């Protein structure tokens, strides 16, 4: 009198805190529960309510023949730190777990556009061992944190979390025992570019500018020299940048624009030398104060495409 | 800037429904949560809004018969508050919290309302 | 019929290893938890004492040991040693030493000034308050000698609180659950950050105003850029150690003040080398300084 | 990138027909490509494409084992084989390339979009 | 810094009592460096009693056995030292000190500003 029908699983994750990104592994950790449900043969509890069974004691009723899958973060990074965990056993038959977890997850983060990037964290989560034809996912629910005030997050929380139910099917694996039922939970965020812009990007603004000034000074000497003390604040800012921002794999917004003021400086140190060495008239074309500034904009904005 | 009403006099056993109107800068009313202090006593948390989605923290003495709610549309929070009893009998504040670390303390809350009498015989 | 009524006790030896970035925190301590049971029968009548291992026969065997749980505990507290004290007359204390990372919410945007609340958030795990509920909560912390040596400074005894959490997602009045809350106060110890780090800080931004008394355009231009190199020379300084953070502090604001201040040099300097020979703008020598100091103060508003 | 759909039509109930998505520009590999369709009405929803890992392929719930998504790397091509047709599928099947995120499953990464191919179910 | 100033002691019969007290005076914060150790004519200066590490805990020698109980007065800047069923072996003079640094609350070394002392006698 068996039921050979696939098992439904209800599914809610309420996740405490997403924090700890790695940029160059391509990580993050999420803190939070998983509660799963399920509805399996009826039995008779003590005083017919709920029973309640913490932890140690859940391994003493799955050796009494309890089932009680293993479901498996696709996208952990080894084993997730599982808190505290409980079953609750109903007359009825219903069945209820749950864990509290942390865990690093691994995703695809493009970092290119820091420190104006957004990311899409995600949780992906299958049976370890049950196909869709004996566990199948029905539904997932997803709580996030009550935010008070977003401006001292590193993150912003842009739009509700988004969910999904799918199926895949591997093939290295009887017909149509090869599928397995997945959920995907997605967290849209958006970096909070402040921080970036006042303490990196501005600073390193005014420096670029500054080498500018080079122009206005009255002395072919006096400009091939104080352009090599510019140099070295590029150089000296490319290392308090290096000592803080993320490791990557590529440029970032603030890469390009360390190189473009070494093109800079690099650029006007051969301009400096070819006014002052093709004549014997220098002065004249060293009051392209304005051209220069307009030049690097210039190509400062073809940069942006 | 907070103002409070929806407070009066009630019969021991019966309900009010408190509102806190809310004006400025705020972007949700997860920040605001409600107060009462009798004469004499000090200023007691009643209820507020929880970190994680759901979740609601109400003081002790509540016992389920209190309930607040949020109207983000009007940019509002109700207490709704039921089986009232004389000991219940205070001022009635809204706050709204100002950074900290502790929901229920009233040292991280700023803003208070003028508060609104609660009397239960 | 009723919950039972646990009694809570929490021992603080240690709050150290603050992560500014993750907003956690280390907390090394005890924790006590006192309840009534059944009746029972024990060696001479006597408290019986179960350490460790033993803990999971009582368990076993039908001893009732509900999980608490720190709510705002990062990942699985290190437990060490851990005892159960079976009264006869049914009393129950479980007492346990734990080691931890606690998250909550730190503002370091006042830094070096900034004051922090360390907190610890238990709850049980499973049990409602219709079944299991905290009737009180005791705090004890370190007797402290002299905080000079110390990073933070507390400030008063430990805050204790006891609410009810009612969560919307479990559907009578079986949906609320009893929360103790801890909340140790402390400011941080500046001196370090005052004396090395403020104090030089601004005598260079001070000292680049020097360049105003140089007698020639080309002096004052030139030695312009030692002092933005001397800024920029001070900026992976304060990088190297102040903490990580996603926003702004108040010695960040110097340094960029002083960015700003050296930068705004360069402009008049050359401004006044070309408006008319103008060396009485060039006596901006108080000016400059003036106009620092006032934005200086707006910018410490918070 | 262009897309190019194809293999559409008329079908009766439990028919089958076999789409194809032809990749034209620079492309990396056909795993970046995935089928989704929009009937009146609904919006556009994810069909299938290939798994993160070797050998695995993600299937809308609807699909129920019926599609089965297959690749020619060489000719730069993807095949759906849909079998078993119903009502319901009934829809304008259009053909996608990942523009990059972590959401095979999410239109919003998808683009590039072709014309698009009609299927109807009777 | 600041200045120690014991008093309580006297003659007392064996299992009587007597209650110690030690004012400080000066730069002082807090009454948990303070710490009463005795010294009697043949013997080296031995550890008594002092506050615990964690609050609510108070560390005693051995010898005491849990007859003396060290109070506090963190208002008034005093300490007590209530000692009964008293033997013949504890007359020495009682001293008290307050801890100068270390990190060893038995360790007379870490202690300083000692002060005159009070004797305290027990007889047969
Ligand atoms: C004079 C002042 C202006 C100079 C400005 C210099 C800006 C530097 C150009 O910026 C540089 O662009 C090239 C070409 O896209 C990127 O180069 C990269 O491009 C793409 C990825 O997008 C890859 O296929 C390629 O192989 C790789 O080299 C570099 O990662 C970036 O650092
Ligand atoms: C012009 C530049 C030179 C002037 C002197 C230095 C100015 C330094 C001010 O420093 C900078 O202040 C601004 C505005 O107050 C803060 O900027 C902040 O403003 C608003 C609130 O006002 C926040 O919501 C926002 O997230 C952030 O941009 C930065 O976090 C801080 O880095
Ligand atoms: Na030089």
């Amino acid at each position: 009198p068996v039921d050979a029908r696939p098992v439904d699983v209800s599914v809610s994750i309420f996740i405490n805190k997403i924090y700890g990104v790695n940029t160059l592994e391509q990580t993050y950790k999420v803190d939070g529960y998983i509660v799963a449900q399920w509805t399996g043969k009826p039995r008779k509890t003590p005083g017919d309510k709920p029973l309640i069974v913490e932890n140690t004691q859940i391994e003493r009723w799955i050796n009494n023949g309890l089932w009680v899958p293993a479901l498996e973060f696709i996208n952990v990074v080894g084993s997730p730190d599982t808190g505290n965990k409980r079953l609750m056993l109903f007359p009825d038959g219903r069945v209820i777990y749950n864990a509290r977890f942390l865990g690093s997850f691994s995703n695809d983060m493009d970092f290119r556009l820091f420190p104006f990037d957004r990311q899409q964290f995600v949780l992906e989560l299958e049976p370890f061992s049950y196909n869709n034809q004996q566990l199948r996912f029905s539904d997932i629910q997803v709580y996030t944190e009550n935010i008070d005030n977003e401006e001292i997050d590193e993150w912003w929380i842009r739009g509700k979390a988004s969910t999904h139910i799918s199926d895949i099917r591997y093939d290295h694996l009887q017909p149509n025992q090869n599928e397995f039922s997945r959920i995907t939970v997605r967290i849209d965020a958006v970096r909070n570019p402040s921080y970036y812009l006042w303490s990196f990007i501005l600073p390193l603004g005014l420096i670029i500018a500054a080498s500018w000034s080079v122009f206005w000074l009255e002395s072919f000497s006096e400009r091939l020299q104080t352009s090599f003390t510019c140099m070295l604040t590029v150089v000296a800012y490319a290392f308090y940048t290096s000592n803080i921002l993320p490791r990557l794999p590529y440029t970032t917004v603030i890469d390009q624009m360390i190189i473009a003021g070494y093109g800079s400086i690099f650029a006007a140190i051969l301009l400096i030398i070819f006014a002052h060495h093709r004549q014997a008239d220098d002065l004249l074309i060293q009051r392209s104060r304005l051209a220069f500034p307009l030049g690097f904009l210039a190509i400062g904005s073809v940069l942006v495409i | 800037q907070l103002q409070e009403s929806g407070g009066g006099l009630v019969q021991a056993g019966g309900s009010l429904r408190l509102s806190c109107a809310a004006s400025g800068r705020i972007f949700s009313t997860n920040v605001m949560g409600w107060f009462r202090q009798a004469p004499g006593k000090e200023r007691e948390f009643v209820a507020t809004v929880g970190r994680i989605g759901g979740s609601t923290v109400y003081a002790d003495f509540v016992k389920g018969r209190f309930t607040l709610s949020r109207d983000n549309a009007k940019n509002m929070v109700y207490l709704q508050m039921n089986s009232l009893k004389p000991e219940d009998t205070a001022v009635y504040y809204c706050g709204a919290r100002i950074g900290g670390s502790d929901r229920l303390a009233p040292e991280n809350y700023g803003y208070w309302g003028q508060g609104t009498q609660v009397t239960v015989s």
